[PDB]
Parts: C-alpha cells; structure tokens; sequence
C-alpha cells in the first residue's frame, strides 16, 4: 500500500546521520503513475553521499566503458595509471566481429601506464610517444582516442594539442576525451563528454562528401551497444522490415559507420540517456529526426516496429506487418511455454539508466509484476518516462545505497531481483533468485523477438532453479 | 528465429544463416573493412621475430598489463580484519571497479566504500568527504574498524590522510577511540601488491606504535604469519592447518578467508571472521613474524624488524617441495615444536606423485606470469619437476627480484632456456610465445586471448593456457584451490600433468590418423 | 547583442582598480554589468561592493563541499549602481591549477543563469602574468570576446601585454577572441604614453585611453569605494568615464601581431 | 655538500638581476655555481652570459624534436667566473602548462649530469606570481632546499612572498624545502626595510638583506654585464657581495607561518602605505 511503502522509506532512513538522511529522502519515492513531472516525486543526478556504498561508476566508465570502447576499428588509450584500463578490460560484452589486435581492438587494454615520473613531469610527451608506438605496432587501426583518467585533469596535461598535432602528423583522427573520474557525479557526464567528443572530432568529417549512395529508407541505431548481440538481433528486425541500417552506436560500431551517420534519414534511439545529446545535435545540424524505441519483449517490439514504420511509406508499413506476422508464432510459443511458469512473480530492479524502465514490458509479457525499480545515474527526464511504465504505489529509488537496497528487499520480498554484479552475491545468499541485468548474466541477447525467447528461458531457469529450495538445513 | 524446444544463446545463434548474411552485408556495406588478405598479411606479421623487436622496443605504450593498482591491494588487506570496512578516500569509480574485479574472481560479495570526491572536492580538498564519509559509513554499516586507502586523484591533489582523520575525530564526526588506520596508496607507484603492503604496515603500525614498552618479544609464544596479497582460499587454510597440525601457536594477520567464503544460508553477512584488533595489538609479543610473500612485503618487513624487533627469517614463499621443507623446519626452530609424523607423510606423498608423474612432466616448456612471489614459487617448483620454464614474466617485478629468480634458474640444469622479463606486458608475451613456443602458458584469464591468437596462426602453433594465478574469471571456484605447501604442490602437479595429458588426447583423437597413439593407459 | 570583455595585465598594475572604476562609470551610465573576478587576489570586487573580502565560489562551495549545492544569491551579490560582483576564487597554493578555479566558477554561473540576464556587459578581472591553459581558459572557451590589457612604461607590463597578445593569437581560429584595446596606467614615466601607443601600433591595436596617477584613487580605495563614486567632480573620476565612454564607443577588435623581444628592446630604447 | 637555492618573487621586482649578481659575487669568492632560470623570460642568464638571448632546453629540444637527443654542451654554456648558465624556458603561450617546461629542464639537467659536479651552489630563478603544480614542482621535488623571496614595499610583492611561503608549508611534510629568507629590493619607498623585516618576522623568517635602488645596475645591464663584473669598486658591488656573503653564512631555514591578507593589509598601513 502507499502508506506502507511511505512508512518503509521513513523507517529505513532512520539509520543515516542527518545531512545524508535529509538528502536521501529526496531520492526515494512511492510511485504515482498519474504524475506528469518527476521532480514533484523524486530528485535525481546529484552527488552521492560519502560512505554509503553507492553503485555508481565514474565518468571514465561512462565515456571509455560505454560509448567509446565498443567501436571496433579505433584504438582507445586509457590515459593515466594502470588500474582503470585493467578493471574495465573485457568487462562489458559489447559484441563485435573482427580480427582482434589486427583490425579490431575492443577486448584489448591500451594504456599510458603512469608512474610517478609521469605524474610529476606530466604525460604529454609520453602520450605522443605512445601514439607513435601505437601506429607502428597496430597499422590497421582506423582511429585513436585518449580517455582521460583522473590524474590527467589534475596534473595539467593538455591532450588536445597532442591529439591535434599527432593527428595532423599521422593524417589519423585522434580524439582527446576528458572523462576524468572526478568530473560529474556518475557514469552519466561521461556519456555527454563522450558524445560531445564524438561530435567535435569525428561526426563532421564527411560533412562535404556526397559519394555514399543513400536510399530514403536509411536509418541508424543509436544507443544500442550490442550486449550479448542485442544490436544484431535488433538490426535484423529493422532490415527485414525494409529499412537499411547504416550505423550502430556504438556496439559493433566502426568509425566509418559513425561518419556516414548524418547521411541517414532517421535516427532510432534505443538508449535515451547515453546518446540523446548526439541525437539532438544531429537534428539541429542535419535536420535528422530521432525517435526513442523499445525492443524488449514482444509487445514493445511490435509497438516499436509499428511506430518506426509509420515514419516511412506504406511498403515499409506493409513489410512491418509481414515481420510481425512471421515472428508472431515464435514469440507466442515462448509465452505459452514460460508464462505459466513465471506468472504473478514480483520483480525488483536496480540498473543505471535505460533498463529499469525498459525491461518492464518484457517482464509483464511474462506475467511478472515489477514491484519496484530504480536507477544508478538517471536524470529526471528519465524518471518522467518511468512512472507511466511503473505501476501504482510501487517503490522508486535513485542512487540507492547498498543498505537501503537490502532493507527494501527484506521488507518487499520480491521473488526475483534484476541488478548488477556487485548486488548479486548478497541476494543469492539471502536466497532470492538474482539475474544480472547489465551482462544478461553472460547470456542474451535479450533484444527483439529472438532475444525474448532467451530472456523468458533465463528468468524461468533462475527463478525456478532447484537450488533455492535447498538453503535451510534439514536439521532445523 | 528460435525453436522454442532448443533456444540458442549468442553462440550459436549468430551462426545462423540469416544473421551471417546480415553481418556480411553490414561489413561490406558500411564497415569499410580492410581486405581479409591484408588482415591476414598483418596477422602473420605480428607472429614474426621482426615484429617482436619493434614490440619489445616500446618505451611508452603498455598493452594488456599483468598488474593492477594499489587500492585493490589495500581493500583486500583491509578485508582481512574483523568487522572491518575497507574505505577508500578519493573518487568512487575506483571502488565500483575494485568490488567488481573482486566479485568476479571470488564470486562473493565484496564490501567497500568511498567518500566520493568530486571536481569541487578537487579544488578544496578531501576534508568534508572524509568527515561525512567516516560519519555516514560508521552509522550505516556498523564496522568495528574503518581502514583508509586513497585513490590517485586524492594522491595527486595531496590530501593529508592523518590530518583529515584526526580533524574528523576532533570535530566530533566519529569517536576518538574508533580505530581508523590509514595508508596512502598511490596508483602510479607500484602495484596492488605494494598497495597491500602499505595498508598492512599502516594497520600494524596504528595498533602497535604508541605502545611498545609493555610488549616483550616471544612473550605470547605464537608466530605471526603475514599472508600478503592472496586470492586463493586454500592458501590461508593450508598455512593454518599445518601450523595447527604441528601444534605451533600462531596469529594470521589479515585473514580474509571467512568473509570471502560465507555460506548461503538465507542471511547476508557483510563481515565474517577476520584478524582481531587484539590479535593486532598483541602481535609484537610473538616469538617471530613470518612473511609468506616477501617480495611485496618489504615495507611491512621494515616496520616489523625496526619497531617490533622481530628478526624476520629469510624464507621464500612456501611453494614446492624445498621451500615448504624450509618453511616447516624454520617454524620448527622458532616454535620449538617438532614437525609431526602427519606432515612428513604428506611430503612423502608429494614425492610419490612426483616420481609417478615425472615422465610426462619432464622437459615440458612453459611460459608463465603473475605477481613476483607466486611466479618465483612456481618457477622453483617446475624446475623441481624437471619441467623447463622458457619465458618468465612478472609485470610488477624488479631488478633485485629478477636477480633472485635468475639465481634460482642458474641452480638448476632445467632453467637453461629460461629468461625472466620484468616491466613487460602480455602483448610482449604474445610475441614471445609466437617466436619461441612453449608447450604451455601458466597464467590468469587474460591469457585466454593469447591462446586464441596462437590457435589462429595454426593448430600446431597454439599454446594452451593453464590457469593458476589471479584474476581467474572464466572458470568457476578455482579460487578455492591451494598453491602453498605440499597440498598446493599436489594440486599444481595434478593440474600440470593432467593439462599435458588432456592435450595429448586432443592431439591423438583423430580417427585413423593419430589415434594410434590415443592410449587407454597413460 | 551582449558583449563580454576581459581585463588582463601584470599583477600590481591596476586591473582590479581599473576595471571597477570603468564599470561604476558604466553603472552610473545605467548599463547593467556583472564583474566576475578570476584573480586569486579576489580584491577585484571590493570597491563596488564596499566589502573587506568577497567570498569566492570556491570559499562558499568548500564549506558546502559541492558546487551545484551552493546558492547563486549567496555567491553572487549586487554592488553599487546595480552591478553584479562575484569572485571566481581558486585552490590552495601548490595544489591543482589556479587557473582551473576560473573555469568551474564561470561554468557555475552559466548553469546558474547569471548570463542571458540581459546584462549589457561582463568583465573578467584576470591575472595576466602567466599564459597557461587554466589562466588562458577564458581565451580558449569563448568566455570573452574583447580583451583589454592594462600596460605601462616598464619592461614587465609591456612583456605581459605581448604575452597575453601571444595567447589571443593561438586561439584565433577556434574563437571570436580579439584584443579590444591597450589601457595605459600611469607609472608617472617621462614618455609613457607615446611608448604604449608605439608598442600598441606595432601590435596592431590603438591604445584606448591614458590613465593618470592620482591620490584620489588611493583615498577612495581606503574608504572601500570607487573614484567615480567617492568624488564625481574629480578629474580622475572624469577620466574613468572616458575609458568607459571609449569602451562602449570602441568598435575595433583586432587579432594581435605579437612583437619580438628585441623590437621591445629598440622600442623601450626609442622613447 | 653541493647547495640548491631558489629566488621566487613578483615579476619585475629584480629576481633575475639580484640572482645573477649574487652568483657573480660567489663566482668572485670562488664557489662553483650553476644558474637555471625557470622564468619564461630567460633574461635570467643574460648578464652572466653576455648574450642577448639564451637558447633554451625547450627551444633546443624542439627542431631537434627529442629531449635526450639534445646535447648538454649545446644546452649548458659556461659564464663569467666559470658559472654554468642554463635556461628552462617554456611553451608557446596558452598551450600546455608553463611550469611544466621547468621540470623537464631540471630532469634533463639531472639526467645529463649537471649536479654532483661539485658545484658549490645552484641558483633557480622562478616566476613567483602564481603557484600551481608546474611552478610548485621545484617545491614538490626537493629541487631547492633553501628558498629566498625577492619582495618590495608594494603590496603585490608581499602577496607574492606570502603566497610562496604558503607553498613551502604545504610541501613541508614531504620535503626538505625550507624558506631561507626574504631578500629586499628598494623601490625607493619610505620605510621599505622596516616593512619587509616586520613581514619577515610575521612570516617567521629573517629578511636577509636590503638592496638599494641604484642607477649603476642599469648602466651595467645595458652593457649586458653584471655590476660586480663591471665596477668591482662600486658601492652596489659591495652590497651584492654582502647578500652573497649573507646567503652562504646564513643557517636559518624555517617553515613559514603565513599571515592573512588582513595582517598583510594591516602591516602596510602600520608604516603608512595606506591610511
Ligand atoms: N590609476 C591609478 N591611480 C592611483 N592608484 C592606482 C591606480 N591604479 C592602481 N592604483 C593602485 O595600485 C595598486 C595596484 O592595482 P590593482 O588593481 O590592485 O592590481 P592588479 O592589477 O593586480 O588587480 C592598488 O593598491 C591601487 O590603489
Ligand atoms: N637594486 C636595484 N636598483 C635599481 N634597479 C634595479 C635593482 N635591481 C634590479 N633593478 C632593475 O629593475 C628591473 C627588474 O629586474 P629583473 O630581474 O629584470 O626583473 P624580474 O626578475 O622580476 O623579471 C630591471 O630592469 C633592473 O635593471
Ligand atoms: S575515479 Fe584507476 S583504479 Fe582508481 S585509483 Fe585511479 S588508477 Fe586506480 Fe574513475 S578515472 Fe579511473 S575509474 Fe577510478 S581510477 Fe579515477
Ligand atoms: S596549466 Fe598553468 S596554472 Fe595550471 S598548473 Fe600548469 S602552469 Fe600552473
Ligand atoms: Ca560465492
Ligand atoms: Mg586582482
Ligand atoms: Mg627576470
């Protein structure tokens, strides 16, 4: 109930000191589907209170980790000490096709590897030396990007000049990116720093080039990172509908695809938080319109295929119907097999920016009810989009602390919890089935119709796995 | 498309013809990919000697490092203590990364907190974050002790940890009495091992420095054991079991084994076990302090020898038959307790396994990498097994250590083709396996990729990866293994001989081709 | 529509003093102005404000501990004649970059909405001695379109003038940055004026106004007020109105031709 | 033991002229001395050198395009009294960090072997207007053990001196860097000596010397030579000998207790600078 959820929030906040307690209450809300504006309900995207175990990453993670790292052809240098590149290497599954270390470098870790001589003297000379070295060793790379770690902003290193001078010397595009960890308050400013970096150094190169032949059906998937091959499964559906996909941002992406993007007629934006900055820019500079779409679950996909097709002519609309007709028996078969298995099960989700709101349709397609949801680093426009999707009196949390999350889960008692790696081991211990939402628990793809079968099957094996019955010892 | 009866995951889903056609179209249509012949030409080039030279000529670019930063080392060590919460002063993205890197290797929850310093915190300093952070963390997680380490942003701006912590207590944010040991842990300097060493000397120093007069050496008749940075549970377990078996009293400082291994019984335990504060306080009263991994325990050796006046024995990490004999004999001399019949039986069994598996093991060539103590230990054991370690790489190693290992290699006729490389990454190693080919690679999960590259050149050129080391993320529960002692040696011996036998079977499995040698009894 | 100009010069030569006076003449004129000081000294906003010290964004934000946390009203306070005054502030000596403090302070104001407040003019009191990315930040992002450098008869003021002009030259293609004029502060030099204009001509910009040394200026400063404000009837007070009248009137922005050290040697030697 | 000294101050106050002249005197005495100017002007090595300009490590490193590729004999050239004169120089304005060029230069000088050359003294000319890490690097590394601040009767110099002392205090736990004294240059103010010593007392360090404003430095300077070298007999030549004598003789290095702007403001009026 609303009074009960409200009490639960108040009850939990009692443990915190006052500055932290006062600030946190602003981030916890009981959802009202009716409210138009998020700010009345919840406040978001504010610096985290120290010592509370927030799940948020840094700006480097948002820029190097999510937007930039997935491009296959380019080489990304983690500039600074050795750790950031190391923890983040091959951590995220933005799937790509290439010969690694030769023409594609995603899983590879490239670093300046700062030592104290570099921190005292500075790293510009080294970055230039590294750029030259990178060039002799890996001759087929199509670009270079420098992702700034925290010490770069602090020691006064100018990477723009080195990037500008070397780029000129190598007739190669080098993108300096200032995603220092201290900048921003979450993985979020990183996306913006990364988006802006893409726009200043890589978007306008084929500004005057008219050689590429373009059909009116050309479209670019924006903000789909191909985790587990999500983009590929999403891409095949658009192609079958008759649209041509010129570019993917940035999963399994290439710099050539990105430079050719402005040539496209429409931009489909899957992840609003990460790449909406680029989308708006493209609409202002090139006039290309952008529409947010959802491919999780058969209902969102059908609704999404339909909307995208309307923006196009009747042949496309007709083709859209054939495709929905084609995959309809496949998805319903999955529903028939797995809905009886997952029906009425309550779900709690914590993830960073796009997914808490987005996977709701898919869970509901399986008869599961999402009792509560939250975001690691989502803005309020993200929250505006969230409440319509969330049911009434459901719990909403922004930048939930670890302690808040455990207490909420103990009270609410959800059947299954979708969240990241740090949160997962605590919950299994508690005996609650956990599915990792970020990595799709090394499974996927969860996007599209093909993705949905994997998703229903995954929720079912974990939720109904025999191991949950076994936790209390028989001898009391 | 998906048959509901047998659903396909990414693999082999993308292997389907519609998807294959789609990817090709995407590759041909928008990727502007270099021709396959060119890609092939370039790939064969990296496998060559000429490329190794240019690759080994690098002075500024590091590709695929074998080392991680200091705070990782500091958080792991802080985890060793009872009801202790690791606390890292600096930016938060670092904490998320440490918890995830640890979570994946241990498949266990890792508790860590940050004071969350921002851009604004960069100009003013870390003082507010530290007071609020210390106050918020204590109220929220109820840790008995909070151990502070710092992120590079904090190290570069220069926040004073001692001043900050004292002012927090002085201003009243946290009690005066609440323990708050702190260690500066610059990521640019060293590695996670050094990070571990710093945190420990700091914790040891905070508890024992003010009171030394009351302490008298050998008064408590226990031997302090300092593990160092360790990611195998069996190691903590084995050291304790043998001392226990021998009857020797002991204190293991920084024991993270209960917490990293808590049971799923329906209740989540943030803190489990750990070294007690009293154990830390009463430590100088030990007869002696033994350091398990001496190469990264140098700062701690200085504090323990100088402040506690313990004469730390020079002993190598207890790996292999000789080193473990040396550690036991030494414990026997310090304890005054004899090595029991039970332990001598275990050594006998190790030798019996060595005599039993020697023909397959002999002459095998290995390329291996890791932290310096572990690599050093492994090198010593392989030579004891008569195997030939061709390429030895320690990224975070040094000149003295290299000198130490070369001496070890010189002592054995087996260490003839062996070469030690320090400051060289996995990219360098890739080149080494391609130019001079080892039978096997012993290392962490990062080597999965080197193996993939060798198989690409050819079946015959592939070097299978054998995983011993940290981090291991593609296999499950290996962190439950033991590398120390006779038990560790036995585990290591079984994995190497079986890795070798598993490979021979694969090579001889072809029907009417190579199956003549695909023997039932080996 | 809105022009933002930044005052640059060597320390101790009168930029805080010169800027405040020119702005009060402008305010007396009814023009709405905001003065943001990028100088670590933070005495930039002292005369209009009539306050001993103006708390910097950095001093206010440090106690609060976070930047968006801090209030605009507490940070930005209104001076005499309705002028807006704020101190960018900066870092502790030897920590981070002094110049970065200018940047967070300027972005906080943009986000907080100080600009697009229909402000007629914006002036940045800036430290002109060392050209650094952090110090030359207002030059890099187009924080300020027209830059006016305070210079005098000695070797240091002319050299710093040349250096700042060197800076405007490097960032010309990316920005709209131009050198607005050269304001000469009297060092009571024998041929100070001909020298600044001569140094100015070679440079490519006309010296906008010559400012004499007056004790009225010294006296107004002790009372913590501007000359225009303390004595409206004064010659020095009327002088400032000339520079302010000239600044509104001047329409010449030029990309500088930095001069060589030697020409500076021949030139100092010429007058 | 070879010695390292730094002159830090507000620009245009005579840091270079005073530093060069003191070293000429020590060169007169016979101590082997080396001067490195970390100020971007590089007119710092001009009086000793007898060169209109001195090509820097920064200028020399470029064109050459590699720092270690650059030769020492070309980079360091010996002056009057046999004192080595070298220039750190720096980047074209607005690009990178200026103090940074100072660091690469000392590193270059240390790596190429200038020190442990049994030079009795080493003098660093540094821009004292702003303190940030590139500038504060000599303070950060223990580049200069003893620091001397040139300052005058004007309020800007005292802000500069006060500002630099705050620098030393921050790097005090890490380093062996300590402020030596406050050198004083006369601008012909009413009570320059009394005012500087009061501030020195407030700062916690002694004002080392009072250097009179004289037209003789100018005559020697235009000739592009030092005062001690030009008129050994001159009165200004004896004063510079005294500073040289005072610096070698001085044994008081202290970590400064910085005064507030109010204390600085209050102390200027105490002598009547401001009513
Ligand atoms: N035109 C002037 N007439 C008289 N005194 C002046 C004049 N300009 C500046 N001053 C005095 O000289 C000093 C230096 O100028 P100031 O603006 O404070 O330095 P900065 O250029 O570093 O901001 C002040 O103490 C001020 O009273
Ligand atoms: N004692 C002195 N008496 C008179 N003039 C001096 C004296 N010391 C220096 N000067 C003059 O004053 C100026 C400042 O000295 P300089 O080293 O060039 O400045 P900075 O090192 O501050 O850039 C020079 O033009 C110099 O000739
Ligand atoms: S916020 Fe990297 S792990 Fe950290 S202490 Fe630095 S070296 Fe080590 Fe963000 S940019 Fe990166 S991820 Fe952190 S580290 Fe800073
Ligand atoms: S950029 Fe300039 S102000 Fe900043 S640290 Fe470097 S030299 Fe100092
Ligand atoms: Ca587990
Ligand atoms: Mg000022
Ligand atoms: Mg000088």
């Amino acid at each position: 109930s609303r009074e009960e959820v409200e009490s639960l929030i108040q009850e939990v906040l009692e443990v915190y000191p006052e500055k932290a307690r006062k600030d946190r209450n602003k981030h916890l809300a009981v959802n009202d589907p009716a409210v138009t504006q998020s700010k009345k309900c919840i406040i978001s995207n504010k610096k985290s209170q120290p010592g509370l175990m927030t799940i948020r990453g840094c700006a480097y993670a948002g820029s190097k980790g999510v937007v930039w790292g997935p491009i296959k052809d380019m080489i990304h240098i983690s500039h600074g000490p050795v750790g950031c590149g190391q923890y983040s290497r091959a951590g995220r599954r933005n799937y790509y096709i290439g010969t690694t270390g030769v023409n594609a470098f995603v899983t590879m870790n490239f670093t300046s590897d700062f030592q104290e001589k570099d921190i005292v003297f500075g790293g510009d000379k080294k970055l230039a030396k590294l750029i030259d070295e990178v060039e002799t060793l890996f001759p087929l790379n199509k670009g270079i990007s420098v992702q700034s770690e925290c010490p770069i902003g602090l020691i006064g290193d100018d990477i723009e000049s080195v990037s500008k001078v070397k780029g000129a010397e190598l007739s190669k595009t080098i993108v300096p990116v200032r995603c220092e960890g201290f900048r921003g308050v979450s993985q979020s400013l990183g996306h913006h720093i990364a988006n802006d970096a893409v726009r200043d150094w890589v978007l306008g190169k084929r500004d005057e080039d008219t050689t590429f032949a373009s059909t009116p059906y050309d479209v670019a998937i924006i903000g789909d990172y191909n985790i587990g091959g999500d983009a590929w499964s999403s891409r095949i559906l658009l192609e079958e509908m008759g649209l041509r996909c010129v570019a993917q941002w940035s999963g399994d992406g290439s710099i050539s695809e990105i430079e050719l993007t402005p040539k496209v007629k429409l931009n489909l934006v899957h992840c609003y938080r990460s790449m909406n900055y680029i989308s708006r820019h493209m609409e202002e500079k090139y006039g290309i319109p952008w529409m947010e779409y959802n491919f999780f679950g058969p209902t969102k996909t059908i609704e999404s295929l339909r909307a995208i097709a309307a923006k196009f002519d009747e042949s496309i609309q007709k083709k859209c119907e054939e495709v929905i007709a084609k995959y309809k028996p496949e998805w319903e078969a999955v529903v028939a097999k797995y809905r009886p298995r997952l029906e009425g099960k309550r779900v709690m989700l914590y993830i960073g920016g796009l997914r808490p709101r987005h996977v709701i349709g898919a869970y509901e397609d399986l008869g599961m009810e999402v009792v509560g949801t939250g975001y690691e680093f989502a803005h309020n426009d993200d929250y505006d989009r969230t409440m319509k999707e969330m049911g009434d009196s459901t719990l909403l949390y922004d930048d939930v602390t670890g302690y808040e999350f455990e207490e909420f889960v103990k009270r609410i008692k959800p059947d299954l919890i979708g969240s990241g790696i740090k949160e997962k081991f605590i919950f299994q211990k508690m005996g609650i089935p956990f599915r990792e939402m970020h990595s799709w628990d090394y499974s996927g793809p969860y996007h599209g119709f093909d993705g949905f079968a994997i998703f229903a099957r995954d929720m079912d094996m974990t939720l109904n796995n025999p191991c949950w019955k076994k936790l209390q010892a028989p001898w009391e | 498309s998906q048959q509901v009866d047998k659903i396909k995951a990414s693999y082999p889903l993308f292997l389907d013809q519609d998807y294959k056609d789609m990817l090709a179209k995407k590759r041909d249509g928008f990727e502007e990919k270099y021709p396959q012949d060119k890609i092939d030409e370039v790939f064969q080039w990296t496998t060559t000697k000429e490329y190794q030279e240019l690759n080994f000529q690098r002075e500024a670019l590091t590709v695929n490092p074998a080392k991680a930063c200091q705070p990782l080392g500091a958080v792991l060590c802080a985890l060793g203590f009872e009801k202790t919460m690791p606390y890292v002063h600096g930016s938060q993205g670092c904490v998320a990364y440490f918890r995830s890197y640890f979570n994946r290797h241990f498949r266990e929850p890792v508790s860590c907190v940050s004071d969350s310093m921002t851009e604004d915190a960069a100009v003013f300093g870390g003082q507010q974050n530290m007071k609020d952070g210390l106050q918020n963390c204590k109220a929220t997680y109820k840790p008995d002790m909070i151990a502070v380490s710092t992120t590079c942003m904090a190290e570069v701006i220069g926040d004073d940890l001692n001043a900050f912590i004292n002012n927090s207590k002085k201003e009243g944010f946290i009690p005066d009495e609440f323990p708050v040991p702190f260690a500066h842990t610059p990521s640019f300097v060293g590695s996670h091992v050094t990070g571990w060493d710093n945190m420990f000397e700091g914790i040891a120093r905070y508890f024992t420095l003010k009171s030394m007069d009351d302490k008298v050496v050998g008064s408590n008749k226990k031997i302090n054991i300092v593990p160092g940075f360790e990611t195998y549970l069996g190691n903590f377990r084995v050291i304790k079991r043998m001392l226990s078996e021998m009857g020797v009293g002991y204190s293991l400082l920084s024991d993270p084994e209960e917490v990293l291994d808590t049971p799923a019984d329906g209740q989540f335990r943030m803190y489990a076990g750990g070294t007690t504060q009293e154990e830390m306080k009463d430590a100088p009263n030990a007869l002696n302090t033994v350091l398990l991994q001496p190469w990264h325990l140098e700062k701690t050796k200085k504090f323990v020898e100088g402040t506690w006046k313990h004469e730390v024995p020079k002993l190598n990490i207890p790996m292999g038959l000789d080193w473990t004999d040396e550690f036991l004999m030494k414990v026997s001399e310090i304890s005054g307790q004899p090595i029991p019949a039970s332990l001598t039986k275990e050594r006998g069994r190790l030798v019996d396994m060595m005599t039993d598996s020697h023909t397959w093991l002999h002459g095998k060539r290995f390329a291996l990498w890791g932290d310096p103590d572990f690599v050093m230990g492994l090198v010593k054991f392989l030579l004891e097994l008569g195997c030939e370690p061709v390429h030895i790489l320690c990224h975070n190693g040094n000149k003295r250590w290299k000198k130490a290992v070369d001496a070890i290699l010189a002592a054995s006729p087996y260490g003839k083709n062996a070469t030690v490389y320090i400051g060289k990454d996995l990219w360098h190693l890739r080149s080494l396996v391609f130019t001079d080919k080892p039978d096997f690679m012993i290392g962490n999960s990062y080597g999965k990729f080197i193996q993939r590259d060798t198989l690409h050149k050819g079946k015959e050129f592939e070097v299978p990866l054998i995983r011993i080391g940290f981090p291991i993320f593609d296999r499950h529960h290996l962190h439950r293994s033991t590398t120390l002692g006779y038990e560790g040696a036995m585990q290591i011996l079984t994995t190497l001989v079986n890795s070798i036998l598993e490979r021979l079977d694969e090579e001889t499995r072809g029907m009417q081709a190579t199956d003549y040698n695909h023997d039932l009894v080996r | 529509a809105m022009r933002q100009c930044a005052i640059y010069g060597k320390g101790g030569i009168g930029k805080s003093t010169t800027t405040q006076n020119l702005v009060a003449a402008l305010a007396e004129m009814g023009k709405k102005v905001m003065i943001v000081g990028c100088d670590p000294k933070a005495d930039s906003t002292r005369l209009i404000l009539h306050s001993k010290a103006q708390n910097t964004i950095m001093e206010m934000a440090a106690e609060a501990g976070t930047v968006e946390d801090l209030e605009l009203e507490d940070v930005l306070k209104a001076g005499y004649g309705g002028v807006k005054c704020v101190e960018s502030g900066g870092p502790e000596p030897g920590v981070g970059c002094a110049g970065r403090g200018v940047i967070t302070a300027i972005n906080f104001l943009e986000e907080e909405g100080a600009y697009e407040d229909d402000l007629d003019f914006v002036f940045y009191d800036v430290l002109g001695d060392v050209v650094c990315g952090g110090f030359a930040m207002p030059i890099r992002e187009n924080k300020a379109q027209e830059i006016y450098i305070v210079c005098s008869g000695e070797m240091m003021a002319m050299y710093a003038a040349n250096n700042i002009s060197k800076g405007i030259v490097k960032y010309a293609n990316s920005g709209s940055v131009r050198l607005g004029g050269l304001i000469c502060n009297s060092r009571n030099t024998d041929r100070e004026d001909e020298l600044i204009i001569a140094l100015a001509n070679k440079l490519g910009t006309q010296m906008i106004h010559f400012v004499p040394r007056d004790n009225v200026v010294q006296r107004a400063e002790i009372r913590r007020m501007t000359v225009i404000e303390y004595d409206p009837k004064a010659k020095q007070a009327d002088e400032y109105r000339a520079l302010a009248r000239k600044v509104v009137d001047n329409k010449l922005l030029v990309i500088p031709n930095p001069i060589t050290m030697d020409e500076l040697e021949e030139l100092l030697m010429e007058f």
